[PDB]
């Protein structure tokens, strides 16, 4: 899983 | 119209003395930052807006601006370590923790997400989020009779942020934090949503990636049978972390390994060792190599489950990394096994692929194979059959490889190979 993620 | 604002207009609106103009400009910022193409994170930071956004997090009488600024700050914190640090430096951690208690679920969820990004930067920010007191309120959001009453996306974000609080080493998370989180994690590991299951498994894999005391904390909560069930899942995003966790656990004591065996894990390895995904095959073979480094009864259970032919198969044909792990499994098997177990190994066809792998450009695998060959020859000695084995090795062409190894660079290599020649082929 990604360490971070943006909300789009 | 909060679409395609200039940064200068956003600054103008946020510097107004009007909470609704500030709300409009913050929404415009959010929309800039939530586009896929090169969101202007650094321009927003340079405009000096983070402190304003953080202050907006506390505006309880204007929940829209709480939500808009939470989203903007989430996306800034999703960037590089410098950008995440910019968010932390503005005081965002305590403000987001305070928003965890919002009566508005989309706002609490956005605070969960932001804290996940901050903690996901690394060990220091993870531990700083913990020190500011995030765990209690996070877990409170999950303290319901049935997780199914929560919205799917909300539950997924909570699980993911929790997994980031379990992630990373040097140092690993604080022991008390792990103990506080584990019961909720175990409850999430039994939930029916594939993404929640996957991220719960990842968290468990992080927590078992360490010394035997961490492994034991996890194993004591009783998760091994559920991990074995998930090891059998059809979704690969679940199998992968479940297998990672099982492999970690079998790096531990012989008793923790035995808990893995008793839960039925070995029955899954016929498929894992033939899985079309290379990384699954490789991690399954690594796990096997740690199981064959165990006790003679554990080797025997590897035998009873029919797994030696699957190791012969991986040695015969697989990704080279997988083949190297298989060679390790064989050396461990022969180092710990009884004479009968090693004989069985030979009867399954190990010799020819083991020999064929000696033409590898990797020195480590050559050392490992030569050690395995020596151990097998020792068992043959104990039976008085060394000539049979020597003939086998010669017939498939391995003796030529061993002789070629006499002129090898590495010291241990030619030491080993000429020992073999002088001891069994003279």
């Amino acid at each position: 899983p990604p360490t971070k993620k943006a909300r789009v | 119209g909060t679409v395609n604002w200039s940064v200068e207009d956003i600054v103008k609106g946020i510097n107004s003395n009007n909470l609704e103009s500030q709300l409009q400009a913050t929404q415009a910022a959010r929309k800039l930052l939530s586009r896929e193409k090169q969101p202007p994170i650094d321009n927003i930071i340079r405009a000096g807006l983070i402190p304003k956004f953080v202050s907006f997090l506390g505006k309880t009488d204007c929940s829209p601006i709480q939500f808009e600024s939470a989203w903007a700050l989430t996306n800034i914190a999703s960037g590089t370590s410098e950008q995440t640090k910019a968010v932390v430096d503005g005081g965002a951690i305590p403000a987001f923790i305070s928003l965890l208690a919002s009566p508005h679920a989309h706002i609490s969820e956005q605070a969960v997400w932001a804290l996940g990004n901050i903690a996901g930067d690394g060990s220091a920010f993870r531990d700083l989020v913990i020190k500011h007191g995030a765990i209690d309120p996070l877990l409170a959001l999950l303290a319901v009779p049935d997780l199914s009453t929560l919205a799917c996306g909300y539950l997924r974000n909570l699980t993911w942020t929790l997994s980031n609080l379990c992630r990373n080493k040097n140092p690993a998370p604080p022991l008390d934090a792990v103990e506080q989180i584990l019961p909720t994690l175990v409850r999430l590991l039994h939930h029916n949503d594939p993404e929640v299951l996957a991220d719960s498994c990842w968290a468990i894999s992080y927590l078992t990636d360490g010394p035997n005391e961490r492994i034991e904390m996890v194993v004591k909560k009783g998760v091994v049978p559920q991990l074995v069930k998930l090891l059998g899942a059809t979704e690969l995003p679940i199998v992968t972390p479940a297998l990672r966790a099982i492999g970690n656990i079998v790096t531990g004591t012989d008793e923790q390994t035995q808990k893995v065996i008793d839960a039925g894990a070995l029955a899954v390895f016929p498929s894992l060792l033939t899985n079309p995904k290379t990384n699954i095959q490789k991690e399954a073979t690594w796990t096997m190599s740690n199981i064959t480094a165990g006790r003679q009864d554990q080797i025997q259970q590897v035998v009873n489950h029919g797994l030696v032919p699957f190791l012969v198969g991986v040695l015969s044909k697989a990704d080279f990394k997988t083949q190297k792990e298989a060679a390790w499994a064989i050396t461990n098997y022969t180092s710990g096994g009884t004479v009968e177990q090693i004989v069985y190994l030979v009867h399954c066809g190990i010799i020819e692929p083991l020999m064929n792998l000696l033409s590898a450009k990797d020195t480590k695998i050559i050392q490992v194979i030569l050690d395995a060959i020596s151990n097998i020859f020792q068992a043959a000695e104990k039976l008085g059959e060394t000539e049979k084995l020597s003939i086998m090795i010669e017939e498939c062409g391995g003796l030529d490889k061993i002789e070629a190894l006499q002129r090898h660079e590495n010291e241990s290599v030619y030491k080993a190979s000429l020992n073999l020649i002088e001891k069994y082929f003279s």
